[PDB]
């Protein structure tokens, strides 16, 4: 159970041949979930709520917690630890980089962002007479037809 | 689609407020006694160890 | 400028190209002391905790710090 | 000799209901004997199940202690099959600290109804013969590679972009390796190491296993089945990387706007033929302990169009309902008791207790006599069935203590002298009362 | 030494080969029947073959009942896991009961695995990073590998590594008077300090000396590891890792019990299963004793009726003291040991009797004896019918006292005025019920 | 620090140049976006979605795992139109643990668990407010509707 | 019609409470009428509450059901006006799951009174025409109002003041000169040629401007309480605050209001439904109320001599003796014909309802014997099926058939009894 | 590199000379303050207020950010007796959990929400021994109050 | 090899007019300098278990929180 991958669990997995057609079976493997599950998102979004006061030393203040409140800290809550940082900083020129710590190890499928283009797969499942002819050229194209 | 994006007016602080407002302000001199009578100190540490 | 990682059937390799700064060094054993530091006072078999200030000896505890200041 | 996980336990005999083509239950089959009405109704809501097309139906078993009704729920669940879930709750899995009692009901409602899917990806298994990479000195961060696979039959030459490179470098994959290359994701599973390739060797940086080569074409097609309850769809749903709470059950008291935006999100999914909804069965034993708010919000919650087809379990009598001081039939609310179909079960006689003990003991490996079979019958008739399932484990110890082979009557008398039944320790505790505790 | 318990002298049931029960015999003495079927217990335990079988030993306080579960652990052997529990455990403000009790069911599994150690371990002395003498079309060099010496209490021997470990030497620091170990199955290099040889070349120095290793260059050994199945729960539900925001938070935040889901225990079986029919991993299962269970609840109880006709559930022990009790949870819903009728169908009672004055007696003895306490027969028979007069315990708890009271007249061993003299200080429950009765108008 | 973001957008129509605030930069920096890859930023909240890289870079490597989309159609900057329906208790409880935004602050609070919270009258009374503001400006319509209680 | 948050409610149609000078009610004023011994000895608390000189006073209207207690204390607000804060909560509202009881009694004390201040501000309020910045940065703009026009040279730090917030011409600005917020307003119609449309300001371009602010002492309270204790004022993760921070902070207001650098305006706690509220917050109640910042409070009882919650005991109202010598009692009087007469006409003057005369006398009948509220529920029922019969005036014959659709609760349990065994637990 | 810093302090009242350990120019770095501003330093708790530029300089730029104030008509130096009272619980809360350490210019105070909790005995018991060493060496001197319970 | 700051000397307490945020001025140690010797700890089991209840339980034992 990692806890940056999605594991269903176990089950068994079928691999297919492309000559004489041969299958084989394979026992109890560990599965990662499919990525499509993920299609919530909130109905309406809000930035968080912020002070204002009238004086030059809250405006410091406020314009400082706009960018976290200090640069060791911003890098801890970035990357796991400031030496994490300078870290993935240097990686450049390792062949065989230590994993990342922080927020950047992990990555959601849709990423942060609620917005959800369109899939163009869509044309398929909106219009039965492309879902028909898809069929028809898959069949097609394994036959061997022009 | 996109969420319905919302952004509030900022919540108002004035000046008397910030600045003899806070506890954590107009008790430093109190709250340095505090940390002067804590047992954490170095001092006390090594003294009781 | 372009450092290449070939892990062959034969055998791993790692080359490096004309004028890189070639990062890969070399060590070395430095050469050990035979004996360890000892208190200066002849009659004090204890090894050197430091050494003075005053005078600059080698100096073990507060006696031979004491024996060190009166016999200079 | 080896012991697996699974042990032989109370309903490990059951194999399914014991039923022919036209639904008519048989006298000896499948482990299950007797109890013809209560069999026969199980295949028709077995059948029923099995169809799918109605949603929100209960159905209640009643009957005296010890006459089948967890034997039956064991077996439809056998014989529904491992593909269609199935959920078993007792009466006091609900009633938790970390989330409400509606809250646990809906989750195990939104456990049964399972969703399958078919998912094929293409992938490359094949030896790993040598890896190129070519680190930038200075540039952008922009690497190159290559990286060649071998088969038995063919090799090929694959060319290496920004992002599987990272991937191979974390896995720390060298010479002399078979892997997966899966091409839709990316990910690289590790097989083994080769045998030829072991030859040239530096001291030991990984020591492991051994596998051979995937024979074959090197492209090769795999494909795996997904059965993904819709609890678990909404708990991945409820927060951004949150995977085990399906595991830890931290999630608690989801949002419900999930639980419809995920309703509409399977709708769609099943209109699209990608995936496949199937319906599954709740079986909620010893049912009368559920507070009556818990009994109500079953009344409302079993009329949607994506509850399933829950069953329940009783064996009380007139007995007020838990939480209240109202009396009712079975502990339960005409409310609720007036929503679902009531299955009686009648108690044993001796012509099938003997059989039950008969396939108790094929189970278990145990032979006795005639004579034991007769003697233990008497015993499972003067007291419960329960106790004389139970004394047949400890006379074939007896047996096996003393060199024997075939356990004999001597051997039940000395188990029934030995341990006790519950009408003897209460007949045996009553010349004790003021040795005993608040009497 | 050791001190001395309540349960110390109970070392097994005393059993012939036929499983006769001896009169006296490891400590334990009388209750024949009861050390019967324990043994017969003892024998389906070690069968590995039932699953959720329980049994009850019923009888009056102080009878044994707790000693004959002790005396079955103990002739159980230490390669079976045994889990004691008290009907109080499961109200937890953290965790639901019949998570406690489904954690405990799990608990008392047992695995047993065997695995290889591998290492390659000793102090720095160079690094030779040999190059093949020919570099390749664009390139001017190429090296073929690194040359690494390390040494140890017993010898100095060279190793040949691959270069990109060199790479992984400049991530630490890695630099000679350094003791380094490289993992034969992994591979990495970690650096765990200077030696001890080089303690004396500075008089303050931040890092603290580790000694010289002792022993072989490369290491190899077998090991086989015991975990309980609830360990494998705990440490599937809680992935402590360091490198995320998450797995650091919740390392930092306060550590709660959380209920695991089943679906976590479907897929651990599946595993388990896999390995044993492998033939790396044995399955044991264990016993699990709850005493006093008559403190348990309804609910308890009623998800108990489930757990134990699983064929997963190990096998329990039931204890209980109380005579027509009500049970816990209900209003007056009466029924023998305060527990349910149609649980009490599931389980096979074990009575337990009460103690004949010689068998009292002879525990005395045997307490007094385990105890290092010497006692004349003329104090024994006293203190034995001043027990047989109240009870077991009264007389079994006077020994200690009695023995402080010699040692102070300066008496080797406890006589009559010793006895008579600890008897009239303490109290026993009897006579301090009739002093409260007698007192009921000042308290 | 960093000031200004140049971002070069090319559509079919054609290429763009745009200076964005420094904040867009972290996002797109979060994302690890590159050349040649698409993507669609909003202006309103400023979040950044990548879709892959461009259907013109198939050929570059014969094993990749990237998925490629075609490139967009249209002008690079564009405004549009969305009809939304909502409730007033989604805007109570967006704003009261809120999780808009590309800071810090509410990218950790999407991760951490959803616990419900008792919103007091002041949240109530400014939404109502700003609702009424937005319906005096001729777009917010107000559609009360039905609340059943059953087993009351 | 647009129609607004607020709509036509149970009390929307009282505004304000009717009295003359000499604290006498008239018949009818303001929307409500009646009660002519209420709402006198309301107008004495009333008057109690906008004076503010004593503090601790807590007053309980008890009554028949439906006799208007919380129609005056609704009244009660409306006259008060805003300025002066109202905090009204129902008395089951108290018993939270992450609050104490005991604690949420004091946070609603503190929601009441509140801290008022007066301070100065500078604004550079106008339209701006042209600005000029080069490549540390030089940039000058030149305002324009309609009296008067200056340059004006700036500073680094109004050079990204005006570079985040993108200013054009002839955009009308408003800008804070001790902080640096650029406001803008909107465009002028001038350089409309070639999205609020706001004209040219007023006056001079740099105004000295005095500003009013008050704040809960509850809200003082919970700023303090984290690093960013203002943010969990809305979302009401605040719980269980210190006691000691309370009495810092009383200090520092009682010292403010001796110097006078700040004053105190005291207001109104209402509490509704106060026969269920458990003996723990009574006795606190008992000892909360003397208190030097103790609000006043208005509390409502519908109810007879009944068992105390929390206990076995009986007392009138539902609250024990020791609360009761608090505070004093308002009693209300059922109404009369005329007045539940005229209540319906106000009713159907609210939801505008042209009705004829001969249904007022049918319409008061049944108020009359259904307790006052039936009746003007029915309104709208008959309005509405007056509507679907395409009509204009509401008739008699459009009351009658509403009469027999909607049931009342002596009626529904008359028909109750006869059908006794289909229904359950009774 | 760093030893301490001379700073210059003016009033219209006279003129004084201070010398800071490297922690309050730290703190007076913090704040931002430069050359030409009204600062508030108190010597017995190191607390930094810059209560903005002084109005000498108002006519530097038109339009700045800043805000000015007069130069103070006041003492430099002022001297005063202080008698401070704190009650044992103040110490008992205040070391039982980690201080904050955290007034502004931090996120991480923005995680935890306080939660009060139960005091162990250890914490008491060092709590005593440390005020009896203090009120031994003649710093502070303790004072029994009273408790007062209604509706016991 | 670990630094543990105690304080200032009571001689250097002039040096500075505005002292900082938190000093402490203590009494010059005395005696031998590099004390070498043997201590007796006596720690209850129960802190014990509550440190390692958790990665860093320590502060439990003050705070309760175990
Ligand atoms: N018809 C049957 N066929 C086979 N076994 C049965 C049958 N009825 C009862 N049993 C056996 O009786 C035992 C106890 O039954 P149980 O499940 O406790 O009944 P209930 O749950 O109704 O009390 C079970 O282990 C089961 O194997
Ligand atoms: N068979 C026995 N042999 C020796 N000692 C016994 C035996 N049975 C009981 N005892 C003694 O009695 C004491 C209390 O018995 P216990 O197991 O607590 O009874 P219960 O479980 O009924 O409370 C124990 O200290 C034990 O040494
Ligand atoms: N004096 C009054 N003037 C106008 N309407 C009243 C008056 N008294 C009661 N009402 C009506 O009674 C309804 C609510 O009664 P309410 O005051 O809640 O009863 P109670 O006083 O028993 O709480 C309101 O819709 C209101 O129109
Ligand atoms: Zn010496």
């Amino acid at each position: 159970s990692s806890h940056c991958k999605a594991v269903s669990g176990y089950s068994d997995q079928v691999v297919h041949q492309r000559r004489s057609a041969t299958s084989s079976l394979r026992r109890c493997l560990l599965t990662e979930l499919p990525s499509f599950l993920c299609v919530a998102s909130p109905r309406v979004t809000a930035v968080p709520l912020d002070s204002y006061c009238n004086d030059r030393s809250a405006e410091y203040e406020r314009r400082v917690l706009k960018e976290g409140g200090s640069l060791a800290a911003k890098q801890c809550l970035l990357n796991g630890a400031p030496e994490l940082a300078a870290d993935w900083l240097n990686r450049r020129s390792q062949f065989f980089p230590e994993p990342a710590g922080g927020l950047w190890s992990i990555r959601p499928q849709n990423g942060w962002s609620f917005i959800r283009i369109p899939g163009k797969e869509s044309l398929i499942t909106d219009s039965g007479k492309l879902y028909a002819l898809d069929v028809l050229l898959t069949r097609l194209k394994s036959q061997g037809h022009r | 689609w996109s969420p319905f994006h919302i952004s509030l007016k900022p919540y108002h602080i004035s000046k008397f407020i910030y600045r003899h407002g806070q506890i954590r302000v107009f008790n430093h001199s109190r709250d340095r006694w505090l940390r002067v009578l804590s047992p954490f100190a170095p001092d006390y540490i090594q003294r009781s160890l | 400028p372009m450092v290449r990682y070939c892990s062959g059937a034969q055998g791993s390799t790692l080359s490096f190209p004309p004028g890189v700064p070639a990062p890969t060094a070399v060590s070395q054993r430095p050469s050990p002391s035979g004996p360890p530091p000892r208190c200066s006072v002849p009659g004090c078999p204890h090894p050197r905790r430091y050494a003075c200030s005053r005078t600059g000896q080698a100096l073990c505890s507060l006696q031979c710090y004491r024996i060190n200041l009166q016999m200079r | 000799d080896v012991t697996r996980i699974e042990r032989i336990g109370a309903h490990s005999h059951i194999r399914g209901l014991g039923l022919d083509d036209a639904l008519e239950p048989r006298q000896a089959s499948q482990g299950m004997v007797g109890q013809l009405a209560a069999r026969r109704a199980a295949g028709v809501v077995l059948e029923m199940i099995r169809e799918g097309k109605i949603a929100g139906r209960a159905v209640l078993i009643a009957g005296q202690p010890g006459t089948g009704k967890t034997a039956i729920a064991m077996g439809m669940a056998q014989a529904l099959g491992p593909d269609t879930p199935f959920t078993a709750i007792a009466g006091s899995e609900i009633f938790s600290l970390e989330m409400s009692k509606t809250e646990a009901l809906t989750q195990a409602f939104r456990r049964s109804i399972g969703v399958r899917i078919k998912e094929e990806t293409e992938i490359i298994e094949g030896e790993v013969v040598e890896i190129q990479i070519d680190r930038p000195a200075t540039g952008t961060g922009s690497k190159v590679g290559k990286l060649t696979l071998k088969t038995t039959e063919m090799e090929t030459i694959y060319d290496l972009g920004t992002k599987m490179i990272e991937s191979l470098t974390k896995d720390k994959v060298q010479a002399g390796d078979v892997i997966t290359i899966d091409k839709a994701t990316g990910k690289i599973s590790k097989l083994g190491r080769s045998f030829t390739r072991a030859r040239d060797y530096d001291a030991m940086g990984s020591q492991t296993k051994f596998v051979q080569c995937p024979d074959g074409e090197l492209q090769k097609r795999k494909e795996v089945v997904h059965t993904v309850s819709l609890h678990e769809i909404d708990v991945i749903n409820s927060r951004t990387q949150g995977f085990l709470a399906l595991f830890s059950g931290d999630t608690g008291e989801i949002k419900s706007e999930v639980r419809e935006q995920i309703n509409a999100k399977v709708a769609e999914w099943r209109e699209e033929g990608k995936a496949e909804i199937i319906p599954g069965v709740l079986f909620i034993d010893e049912v009368h302990m559920l507070d009556i708010e818990s009994f109500s919000f079953l009344n409302r919650a079993l009329e949607s169009d994506m509850a399933p087809v829950l069953i329940m379990a009783t064996n009380r009598g007139i007995t007020r309902i838990r939480g209240t001081s109202y009396q009712s039939p079975h502990g339960i609310p005409i409310d609720l008791l007036d929503r679902l179909l009531i299955v009686s079960t009648t108690p044993y006689s001796e012509k099938d207790t003997k059989q039950i003990l008969r396939i108790r003991c094929e189970e278990e490996d145990v032979e006795m006599s005639e004579d034991a079979y007769t003697v233990l019958t008497r015993i499972g008739l003067e007291t419960s069935l329960r106790y004389a399932i139970q004394l047949i484990t400890a006379a074939s110890l007896v047996c096996r203590k003393r060199k024997g082979t075939e356990v004999q009557v001597d051997d039940i008398k000395r188990v029934y002298s030995l341990f006790l039944d519950e009408s003897r320790s209460t007949q045996y505790m009553k010349e004790y009362q003021d040795a005993f505790l608040f009497n | 030494t050791q001190r001395i318990a309540s349960h110390s002298h109970v070392k097994g049931l005393g059993l012939d080969e036929s499983g006769l029960a001896k009169q006296a015999a490891s400590g334990l003495v009388g209750q024949e029947n009861a050390r019967e079927a324990c043994g017969v217990i003892v024998e389906l335990i070690k069968s590995k073959k039932m699953a959720g079988r329980a049994v009850l030993l019923a009888g009056p306080p102080g009878t044994g009942k707790t000693a004959l579960a002790l005396a079955i652990a103990q002739e159980l052997g230490s390669k079976v896991p045994f889990c004691p529990m008290v009907g109080s455990e499961v109200y937890s403000t953290e965790i639901k009961k019949t998570e406690v009790l489904m954690e405990n069911f799990r608990r008392a599994i047992g695995l047993r695995i065997k695995e290889t150690k591998e290492v390659y371990e000793g102090e720095v002395t160079e690094l030779t990073p040999c190059e093949t003498e020919n570099p390749m079309g664009g390139y001017g060099k190429t090296i073929s590998h690194v040359i690494i010496g390390l040494k140890t209490a017993k010898g100095t021997k060279q190793l040949k590594l691959d270069p990109s470990i060199f790479e992984s030497l400049q991530k630490e620091r890695v630099e000679a008077g350094d003791v380094i170990y490289i993992e034969a199955n992994s591979g990495a290099v970690k650096r765990q300090g200077r030696c001890d040889t080089y303690a004396t070349e500075f008089d303050l120095e931040a890092e603290e000396y580790v000694p010289l290793p002792k022993g072989d260059v490369h290491k190899k050994k077998e090991i086989i590891q015991d975990v309980t199945l609830h360990d494998l729960d705990v440490a599937n539900a809680r992935p402590q890792g360091g490198q995320d925001i998450l797995s650091m938070m919740g390392q930092l935040m306060k550590p709660k019990k959380t209920e695991i889901t089943d679906k976590l225990r479907g897929e651990i079986n599946k595993v388990v299963n896999k390995y044993i029919d492998q033939g790396i991993a044995e399955l044991v299962p264990g016993v699990l004793f709850v005493d006093e269970v008559h403190m348990l609840d309804i609910e308890c109880f009623t998800y108990l009726h489930r757990a134990l006709e699983s064929s997963i559930a190990p096998i329990v022990i039931f204890a209980s003291n109380r005579g027509n009790c009500v049970i816990r949870g209900t209003e007056d819903i009466t029924s023998p040991h305060g527990i349910p009728l149609d649980l009490l169908d599931r389980v096979m009672i074990i009575r337990t009797m009460l103690y004949t004055p010689q068998e009292m007696k002879q525990i005395i003895k045997i307490r007094a004896q385990t105890e290092g306490i010497n006692i004349s027969e003329e104090a024994l028979n006293h203190l034995g019918e001043i027990g047989t007069k109240t009870t077991l315990r009264y007389s079994v708890q006077l020994l200690t006292p009695a023995n402080l009271l010699a040692k102070i007249n300066g008496k080797d061993s406890i006589e009559k005025e010793h006895v008579e003299e600890i008897s009239e200080l303490f109290y026993d429950a009897k006579s301090s019920a009739k002093i409260l009765a007698d007192q009921q108008d000042k308290y």
